[PDB]
């Protein structure tokens, strides 16, 4: 069967949010379309090149271990901002999306230095944004989570969608991540890939169609995915009706 | 009132005193259970209430005239005030750990204040060869009977000692876990040989021990409850029960907190164990394999403020070596069953999912099955679904 490739950032240090389930994700429903995929954990960066990735991953670690991330991934900004803007796909995490940016305050005014790979800023303050979260996309319909972080991103690039309950990146915009080419970037958990199939089959079907290979079938079953979403789409709508 | 107790005690035959540090509750549970699966009439301060006034407590509610055994648990710091109103005939000791917080040599000093207390009394002594700080109580009677295990008995999940008789460095042979062992010192204190002996055991996944070569299949687990358990064995011989009665009341006995606690009705057996973390849920999800034939699961997950709202931790955990299993189905339940049916198709787990929010109604569907039911509730879930399965058992 076809293979596709999915380098892992590193994976030691950035593990607060069970990426494993995103990796387990990825499997799965490349599996029902007779795609093999590998993992490269890639903890070190030295001469790492993207010649040989199908799809990158960046996950999200506290503080401390975001800025050593920050410092190991700098090594080779300028062949992850390359391949990003060549449209490589990506997904990253709280942190790792963070980070992608230029700056990110912590709540005390502490300010650490992201790669720079996007013009934002993260501010984080010490009342957080937790709960449900329930978003409508036009690219990956529904998108359905739990939030819980600090930080407040501020970007004007395109977002995963407009937040029907819950917060998203900050108090106002009520929007969620980032969308630039094939990059995503999300503070949700769940982890974010098992229920929200069409963010996973989005991204392997642009590392599908990059390489040349198929995608079939393109429909499959996801029942189980559509009845997870659905408990925390109607417990949101309960919300709302108890709040009048 | 402490006269009362005085006078109540006094018409009791045998009265058992467990002490120790840990294990007191599942020794002094199982005498009694044992006993009672006898119908034999006993004083029993079956809550754990150890010290002088609870003690005082259950003689007081639970004497009456055909009430030949007191047995009870004493906090080891209560000794001296309840041997002031209460003599026993009996006493066992399970063992004595100084905690990492305890200042120095707490541990000694509290075994010589006790010694000075039991002494020359005619108290007989059952003492966990073992561990040398019960040992020690060798001095504070003439009537002395000792239990322990044989060397490699079982691979325990494993600081320094010194002799309890002269305060020299603990010379150990073989080492069970921590202090328990087989040592002997250069001044002659050294673990005896046991009257009554564990020459193995195995958890697989409840007690299975084998003790004077009799062999006692139990319904709880826990490495260390073999050593309870020959406490308790110890204590019943000790009372002049036979092998026969102390294995049908120890084939019996289970927890009741919802921890590797045992049900069964007519053919149909249940085995329920919280977990609520990936290293919990890893080890409930285990025990399948060491039951033979086809098992029944229940799983639920609650998102209440106690259990935490984020469930992503169920992908760190290992749902997909249920594969390696015999499984009828799995109900999966709580107020987010829909994320474990959604984990267990990622992992492959190709059985029958029924999806049953309600804990109660679907911890009593797996009374429709003939197979082991395996249950496992996180935290919140845990009240509702071991009241449903006593409901379900009668
Ligand atoms: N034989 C043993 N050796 C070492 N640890 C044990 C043993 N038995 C039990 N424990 C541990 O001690 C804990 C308490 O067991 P329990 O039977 O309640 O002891 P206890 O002596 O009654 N406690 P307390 O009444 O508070 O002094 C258990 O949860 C076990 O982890
Ligand atoms: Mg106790
Ligand atoms: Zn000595």
């Amino acid at each position: 069967m076809h293979e596709l490739t999915i380098y892992h950032f590193m994976s030691d240090k950035l593990n607060l949010y069970s990426d494993i389930g995103n990796i387990i994700a990825l499997r799965q429903r490349a599996k029902k379309r007779n795609i093999k995929v590998n993992v490269v954990e890639i903890n070190e960066t030295e001469g790492i090149t993207f010649d040989e990735c199908d799809i990158f991953f960046i996950g999200g670690g506290s503080d401390r271990e975001q800025a050593l991330a920050t410092k190991e991934l700098s090594k080779i900004k300028t062949p992850l901002k390359e391949a990003i803007e060549d449209g490589m796909p990506g997904l990253t995490i709280c942190g790792g999306y963070q980070f992608l940016g230029k700056k990110y305050i912590t709540p005390d005014g502490t300010e650490l230095e992201g790669l720079g790979i996007l013009d934002f800023y993260t501010e984080s303050k010490t009342n957080r944004l937790t709960g449900d979260i329930v978003i409508e996309s036009d690219t990956f319909g529904t998108i359905v989570g739990f939030e819980n972080h600090g930080g407040r991103t501020y970007h004007d690039f395109g977002t995963l969608g407009h937040v029907t309950f819950g917060y998203g990146n900050n108090d106002e915009d009520k929007k969620e991540g980032i969308h630039y080419k094939n990059l995503l970037g999300t503070y949700l958990h769940g982890p974010i890939l098992p229920k929200n199939y069409e963010i996973t089959d989005y991204l392997l079907e642009k590392a599908c169609e990059r390489k040349g290979i198929p995608f079939e079938p393109k429909e499959i079953d996801n029942e189980a995915e559509i009845q997870a979403k659905q408990v925390l789409i109607d417990r949101a709508n309960r919300q709302k009706k108890s709040r009048l | 009132d402490t006269d009362v107790l005085r006078k109540l005690a006094e018409q009791v035959d045998d009265i058992v005193f467990i002490s120790g540090t840990n294990g007191k509750t599942t020794t002094s549970n199982l005498i009694g259970h044992t006993l009672k699966a006898n119908n034999i009439q006993i004083i029993h301060n079956n809550e754990g209430a150890n010290m002088a006034a609870g003690i005082t407590s259950a003689f007081i509610m639970q004497s009456t005239p055909k009430t030949k055994i007191a047995v009870i648990e004493i906090d080891e710091g209560s000794i001296p005030r309840v041997l002031k109103e209460v003599t026993p005939s009996m006493m066992v000791f399970t063992n004595f750990f100084r905690d990492q917080m305890d200042r120095f040599g707490e541990i000694d000093i509290m075994v010589n204040n006790i010694a000075e207390t039991i002494s020359n009394k005619g108290i007989k002594l059952l003492l966990n060869a073992d561990d040398p700080f019960v040992s020690r109580l060798k001095i504070a009677s003439d009537t002395i009977v000792y239990y322990g295990m044989k060397a490699h008995a079982h691979e325990f999940e494993q600081e320094s000692r010194y002799c309890p008789n002269c305060g020299r460095l603990l010379q150990y042979d073989y080492i069970h876990y921590n202090q328990i062992g087989h040592y002997h010192c250069q001044c002659g204190f050294k673990r005896e040989q046991a009257k009554y002996e564990i020459s193995s055991f195995d958890v697989a996944p409840f007690l299975y021990l084998n003790i004077n070569d009799e062999k006692y299949d139990m319904k709880i687990a826990g490495d260390f409850n073999a050593y309870n358990a020959l406490a308790a064995y110890t204590v019943l011989r000790e009372l002049g029960l036979n092998e026969q009665t102390i294995k049908n009341g120890f084939e019996t006995y289970t927890s009741d907190n919802g921890r590797m606690q045992y049900f069964k009705k007519e053919r149909k057996e249940a085995m329920i164990n919280l977990a609520k973390n990936p290293a919990g849920m890893n080890a409930s999800l285990s025990v399948g394999e060491q039951l033979e034939g086809e098992k029944v699961y229940v799983i639920s997950l609650n998102d209440n403020a106690a259990d935490g709202r984020d469930t992503s931790w169920i992908y760190d955990a290992d749902f997909e070596k249920l594969s390696k299993q015999q499984i009828e189905a799995i109900i999966v339940t709580g107020t987010r069953a829909e994320e474990l049916q959604l984990r267990l198709k990622l992992a492959e787990v190709e059985v029958p999912i029924i999806v049953e929010r309600d804990i109660y109604k679907a911890t009593a569907k797996t009374m429709d099955y003939k197979g082991f039911t395996v249950a496992i509730p996180n935290y919140t879930s845990l009240a509702p679904m071991l009241e449903q399965l006593n409901r379900s058992f009668e």
